[PDB]
């Protein structure tokens, strides 16, 4: 939410992307394609596994404790026993509620951040050869076949190769 | 013509609802449960040593009520008391029952060493029709009911040093007679007094003659007390009547041992965390099964579900 | 020429200071108080049932001190004891006063059923000049002071079964005489003994003859004890003298009831949360009025103010 | 703070904007105007109401408890009673302090984020017809009357209509 | 040709590892320790008033055991009891030893005012070979062992009003004789009874004759009790034998005072926070030295280190 | 991490920058230079000192408490004493662990944010005279001597002075 990509300038997610969390869709001369980005996907996943490592399978051994149910009315010492247990349980119940609320807010934010970082990285890569349409798509102003698209996804795209073609197309009348 | 390149993210048809700081309901692609809320209903017999009390309380096994003879010298990580349990010996009470139960449960052993106390001038091994063992009048196996020898009960002044490495736990009692006859028959005289002392402690107890409502046809009572004797120190028993004497001592240990009230069956299975409702998995950090737990357990919380998001916000087509 | 388009945000002339993780003082456009720090000074009589003790402690109303006759059989969600309260009957003490107060307060009722105990061979309804009711020598309404009949006080052995669904609470006592004369006049003999027993309990109490500093001209004392009797079980009172007997039992309930010491007046108003200083609103999650609370209340914290920002950082022109 | 708009590249807030939290000021041929943006304003407000829903009116019923003042010196059991209450109060006092510090830091950050998202959204919308002056204002390089400005605020501005005019003005000598 | 302008951030050759929400090991440029884990091993004598008990427990200094005569009327913020401490007077016990220790430690003073009790008809200042003071048979300095005058011990009925602003604390005792001779020699009669009363309290205590294991050649015991008397109220001592009477009262204060068991030496140094292991710095918010603390101290946690990052993520060349 | 600059589009830090946390490296006609930015450096440092002010030297006075070790087996009341202390210690141990994890995540994020804000601020300042190479460096398309660079660092760079030179160089063939 806090970065503005997921449920923001990206209108919706893609149900047909099942091999990654983030990726690329394109239209060119050779057709309409989809490929997942592994690095952004793994970066989000590693962070979420980070939180899980701290929460799953981390329990604390306790043995002899106080009594916590009673068959007899006894007064003062039993009031104290009950009160201590009730106090404890509210404090942990509070910790659990807060914990999940903050972690969930952070997970939503870091997943939105990875989307944004992928978008920005791709924008810089394209230099003057493309324009941001504002909905997470770039209009690329040169012929860009499947090898060319592939090169943008793998981080090997050389903007100098197409720059002349692109400026001619962009600053046309 | 050129090309269009769209950046994006996945989504799923079936999202789940989680809570956040700013929103009590937001749909994410995936989540996992942090509150364990179910048991199989069985107490797993591994990897903790479980002693099923069956018909016996811990205290009945301690004293040596005849139906608990099988518990002699047993150890446990966790002692499980059943609600069907009942006593079947001489009626008794324990001032601070809860503390004796607790310190024995925590010690985690019923190991008992016999000692030879110099009881000259009294009759040992008094029994009752209230405490049947092997179809014969008997008594608590760890206790020694002293009565008169030739219609005389002289003053007792018996001693027992602790030369061991450990604390000894002595369990003993006082017979409160129901009537005049219940005092005359066993001690053939008017009144008793018991003073159990050490270098650092003294407890003194007067029998009170008086009718109590009958329990297993008996209007008398036994009152049970205890005494811990340190290394170097000495037990001293001083009695003019009504002493229910110890036959020796229990070892008192420190460790991880405890006790739990539960009617759940014991199963052939392996689980680290026990509750009275049965064992529970301990993958999750929180649980709402029971505030009473033993072992490596999730912490008890009031909430029945807490979903942790493990995926981005779900924004379907 | 073209145009200029500036993006921006609001601001206010009067900002407020809040704390953050990185800065103890930052100005935001708006904030709200999370700590409740004031009361009206009144205890609201709704929606909880408030019983104003006025001149009476809970225990004085329990025993039946004459100025507390109006409390008979009353219930309460919250019992309010006033600091001006005082006793005006026979001087007395309660071993574990605090526990008796607590368990009665928690039960939340003074409902009393009379029972007909077989007191043959003693005189009932003993009174004193220390406990005036309607200008006549009287006693605690729930207690029955037994004395001699024809200069003889025989051994009492009275029984009363609990055939009800609920626990019965029996309140009783022992007269400790100030002098020899205070023992001879009422019981016309040397010493008493009281043994109150059940199937599961026994309390035994010896009167101790001896002068105490006078309270309402009386050097004797009454000591008050209590006994709970379960369904199926039976009360047994055994006495040779000095028994302040019960006239019946109190119902003991479980529920939300309690007690609070407070000198705040009761008002005609509706508030869910009560403190000794008066009722407080419960919109806020925290409060610094009093650690003592009853009802749906904010949690007590040491801080007197905590501002939550409800607006952006304020950056004025 | 963490996004750099409020108390960052935007020099100050506007006291004369009283109908929204975020908005637009413009100078054109027809004069100098101000209008609040409702969507960004509501997005921030909904999140803050989010926090308030979790904090206001959510209290916990407690009834019979332990005693917490004493007229008598009693020793051991009274020490324990006092210590339990003192322990409890410090833990809640800690929870309250931390809670407000984190929420306040988050509120400041999410309000800064909404400013930033509005700015970025407007930048993309303008395409090549405007330049970012670095103080949250855009220089628009074409004639842009009140209908045109209105169209940028409502998200209906078509950059193609003015693009020729704008490139001619931008890349002049 | 033009120019290249690179934006960047620093780094260091030697980073440190910290924990985060998403990663248990991330390298930052710098961090600081939040858990204090060491002491110098000394208890600093400033700025708190430290009273080193040396060979004396608080209770021995209270009663007035002869080797503790130097403690008379001393005050303390913190009383330090040493494990080498031992008693060297008449053997004794205290029912609720822990509570008496605690309330005296908390009061923080041994200030004692003598009072002149009307002990007519008994012999004062009884002594023993078990309690040597200045090479002569003596007794506890604050206690007054009353014996017979001309082979008669009449009933005592002595009174003492509290007309002060403060609560008075009275310390007193009962002699439990070892044998018949230990009762006849001092009181020249069969049995004692002690009833210490106020307007609001009564304690009554019976001596129990009986041999205890010898401690400093003595098979008798003294049992120590206490009584608090409010302003307006009156102490009453009623005794027919075996009274170990008070010579006056102790002031009881409220304040910041306490007691700590420790074998650490006292040093000439200034530290706000004391543990049994020695004083510790209190810059850090947490500590893992000891759960037992006195003063302005970091809170005790189970962790031995917690690193707070004070720099950005380290990403070296 | 969450902004994408530190350990993101900036490949690594600079060990030879010892006078600030953030700064500028340049190549021009007059050579290759380095200067730290004081404002971004101080902004990060003030926030971290912010956290330290709340954590260092803030301790709580406690005096008479309960007993916490025991030489005697006593049962019920001792169980309660131990249980209360054990309960307390786990709750504080939890608070300390969570606190450090959140603060550390926030410190990493705010330091990354300051990097990003400096970068963005510099980008806006350059207007059309430079392009973002995607690795935190700008290619400046005009002659830019040490005074010119100095002017970009001090926030006094006037883009209009060089704009003609720069567009000619950028949109060359
Ligand atoms: C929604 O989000 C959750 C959390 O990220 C995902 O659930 C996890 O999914 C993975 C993989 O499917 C699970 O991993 C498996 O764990 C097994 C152990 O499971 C038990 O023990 C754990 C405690 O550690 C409990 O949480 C759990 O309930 C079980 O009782 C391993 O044995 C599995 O290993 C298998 O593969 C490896 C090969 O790498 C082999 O070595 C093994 O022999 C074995 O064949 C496996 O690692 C994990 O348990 C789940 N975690 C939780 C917390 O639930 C969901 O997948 C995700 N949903 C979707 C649709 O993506
Ligand atoms: C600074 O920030 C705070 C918090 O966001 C704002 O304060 C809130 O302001 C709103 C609107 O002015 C208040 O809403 C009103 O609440 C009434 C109930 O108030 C009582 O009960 C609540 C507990 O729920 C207490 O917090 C409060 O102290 C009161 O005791 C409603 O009855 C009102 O409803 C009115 O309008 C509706 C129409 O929609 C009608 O249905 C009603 O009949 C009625 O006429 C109203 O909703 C709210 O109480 C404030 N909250 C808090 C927590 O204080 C400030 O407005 C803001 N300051 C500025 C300058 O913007
Ligand atoms: C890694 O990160 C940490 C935390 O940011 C840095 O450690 C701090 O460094 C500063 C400066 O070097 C230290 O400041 C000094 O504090 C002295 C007091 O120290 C004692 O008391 C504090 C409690 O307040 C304890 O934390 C500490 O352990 C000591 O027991 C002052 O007296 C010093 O003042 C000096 O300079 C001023 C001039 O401005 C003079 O007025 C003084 O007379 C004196 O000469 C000084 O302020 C600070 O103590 C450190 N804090 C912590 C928490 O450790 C590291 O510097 C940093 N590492 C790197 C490599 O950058
Ligand atoms: C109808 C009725 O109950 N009448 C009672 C009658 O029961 C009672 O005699 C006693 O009865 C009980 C059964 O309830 C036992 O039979 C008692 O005998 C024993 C016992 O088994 O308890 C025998 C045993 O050998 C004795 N052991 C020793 C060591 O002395 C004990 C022991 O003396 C007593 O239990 C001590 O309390 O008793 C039997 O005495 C008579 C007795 O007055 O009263 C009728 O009213
Ligand atoms: C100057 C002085 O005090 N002299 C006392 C003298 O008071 C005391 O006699 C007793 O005085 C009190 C008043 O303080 C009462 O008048 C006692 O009478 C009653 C009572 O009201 O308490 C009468 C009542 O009917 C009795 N009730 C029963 C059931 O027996 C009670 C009861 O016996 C006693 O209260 C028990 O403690 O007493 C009156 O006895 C004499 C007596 O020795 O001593 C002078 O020194
Ligand atoms: C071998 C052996 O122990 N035989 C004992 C013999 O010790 C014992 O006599 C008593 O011995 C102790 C020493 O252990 C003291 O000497 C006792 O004398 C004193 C005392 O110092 O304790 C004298 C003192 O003046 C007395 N003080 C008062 C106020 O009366 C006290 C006091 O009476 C008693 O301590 C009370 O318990 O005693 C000495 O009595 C004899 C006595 O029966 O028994 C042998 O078997
Ligand atoms: C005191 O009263 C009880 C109750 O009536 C008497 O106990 C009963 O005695 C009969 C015959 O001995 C038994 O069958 C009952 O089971 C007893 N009932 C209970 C409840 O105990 C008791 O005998 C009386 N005591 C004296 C000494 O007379
Ligand atoms: C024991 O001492 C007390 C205190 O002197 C005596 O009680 C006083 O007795 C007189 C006259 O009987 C009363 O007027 C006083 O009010 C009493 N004062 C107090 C404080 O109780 C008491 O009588 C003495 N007891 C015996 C048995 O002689
Ligand atoms: C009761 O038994 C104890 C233990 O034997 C007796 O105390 C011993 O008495 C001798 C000689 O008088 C002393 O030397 C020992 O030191 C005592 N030992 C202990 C452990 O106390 C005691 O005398 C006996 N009591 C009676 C009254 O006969
Ligand atoms: C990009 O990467 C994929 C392998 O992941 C490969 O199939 C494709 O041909 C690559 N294209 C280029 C232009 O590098
Ligand atoms: C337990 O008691 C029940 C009911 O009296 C009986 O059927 C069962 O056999 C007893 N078991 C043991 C082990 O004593
Ligand atoms: C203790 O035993 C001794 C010696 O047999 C005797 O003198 C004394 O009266 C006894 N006391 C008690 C309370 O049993
Ligand atoms: C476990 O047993 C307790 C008995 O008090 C019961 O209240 C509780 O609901 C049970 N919980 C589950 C999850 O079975
Ligand atoms: C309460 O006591 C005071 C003072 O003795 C008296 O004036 C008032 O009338 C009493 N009220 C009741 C209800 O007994
Ligand atoms: C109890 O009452 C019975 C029967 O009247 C009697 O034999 C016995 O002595 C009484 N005991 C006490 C302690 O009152
Ligand atoms: C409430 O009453 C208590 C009495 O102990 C007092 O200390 C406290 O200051 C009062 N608080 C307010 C807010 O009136
Ligand atoms: C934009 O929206 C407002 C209504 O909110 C309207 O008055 C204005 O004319 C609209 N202009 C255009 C160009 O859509
Ligand atoms: C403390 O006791 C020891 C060992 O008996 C002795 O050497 C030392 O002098 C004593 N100190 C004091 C102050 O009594
Ligand atoms: C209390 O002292 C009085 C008067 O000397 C006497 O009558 C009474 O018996 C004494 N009682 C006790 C228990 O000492
Ligand atoms: C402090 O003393 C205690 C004694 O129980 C010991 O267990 C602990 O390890 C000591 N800690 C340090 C840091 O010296
Ligand atoms: C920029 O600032 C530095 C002083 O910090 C100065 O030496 C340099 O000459 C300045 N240059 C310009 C062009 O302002």
């Amino acid at each position: 939410g806090i970065f503005g990509a997921i449920a923001g300038f990206i209108e919706n997610g893609w149900e047909g992307m099942v091999d990654g969390w983030y990726g690329f869709r394109h239209q060119n001369s050779e057709g309409i394609g989809q490929a997942a980005d592994l690095k952004s996907t793994q970066a989000a996943i590693d962070q979420i596994n980070g939180k899980l490592n701290r929460l799953i399978g981390k329990t604390n051994e306790k043995f002899h404790q106080i009594e916590k149910e009673f068959s007899e009315v006894e007064g003062r010492i039993q009031d104290l026993e009950k009160y201590v247990e009730d106090t404890k349980i509210d404090l942990w119940s509070y910790n659990a509620e807060l914990l999940v609320a903050l972690e969930n807010q952070h997970t939503i934010d870091l997943t939105d951040s990875e989307m944004n970082k992928l978008f920005e990285k791709t924008k810089k890569q394209l230099r003057e050869n493309a324009e941001d349409m504002g909905n997470g798509c770039f209009k690329i102003y040169h012929k860009c076949d499947n090898a060319c698209i592939g090169s943008i996804r793998n981080g090997t795209y050389d903007h100098d190769v197409y720059r002349d073609e692109a400026l001619n197309n962009r600053f046309q009348i | 013509p050129g090309a269009t390149l769209c950046l994006g993210h996945h989504a799923v048809p079936n999202g789940t609802i989680v809570k956040t700081i700013t929103n009590d309901q937001i749909e994410v692609t995936n989540a996992t449960e942090l509150v364990q809320s179910s048991s199989t209903g069985e107490i797993c017999d591994s990897p903790h040593q479980i002693l099923d009390g069956e018909n016996c309380t811990l205290i009945d096994a301690l004293l040596g009520d005849p139906q608990c003879d099988g518990f002699q010298n047993k150890k446990w990580d966790l002692f499980v008391e059943r609600s069907k349990a009942y006593s079947n010996c001489y009626p008794y009470d324990v001032p601070d029952y809860a503390s004796l139960r607790s310190l024995v449960a925590s010690s985690g052993t019923l190991e008992f060493n016999n000692e030879s106390f110099n009881w000259t001038g009294v009759t040992q091994n008094g029994t009752s029709s209230a405490c049947i063992r092997r179809s014969n009048n008997s008594f608590f196996s760890r206790l020694n009911w002293l009565t008169h020898l030739k219609f005389k009960y002289p003053a007792l002044n018996v001693t027992m040093p602790n030369n061991e490495k450990f604390d000894k736990l002595y369990i003993w009692g006082v017979h409160h007679p129901g009537t005049d006859n219940d005092q005359i028959f066993p001690y053939a005289q008017a009144s008793g007094r018991i003073t159990v002392s050490t270098k650092r402690s003294q407890q003194t107890v007067i029998p009170n003659i008086g009718s109590r409502p009958r329990v297993r046809n008996i209007p008398s009572r036994i009152s049970i007390y205890w005494t811990i004797v340190k290394p170097g120190d000495i037990l001293l028993i001083n009695s003019t009547g009504n002493l229910i004497a110890p036959r020796g001592y229990f070892k008192i240990r420190s460790g991880k041992s405890s006790i739990m009230r539960s009617d759940a069956p014991i199963g052939k299975c392996n689980s680290e965390c026990i509750t009275p409702n049965g064992s529970i998995p301990n993958d999750k950090p929180f649980q709402n099964v029971n505030r009473i737990t033993y072992g490596a357990c999730p912490r008890y919380v009031k909430q029945n579900t807490l979903k942790l998001a493990t995926g981005m916000r779900n924004v379907p087509e």
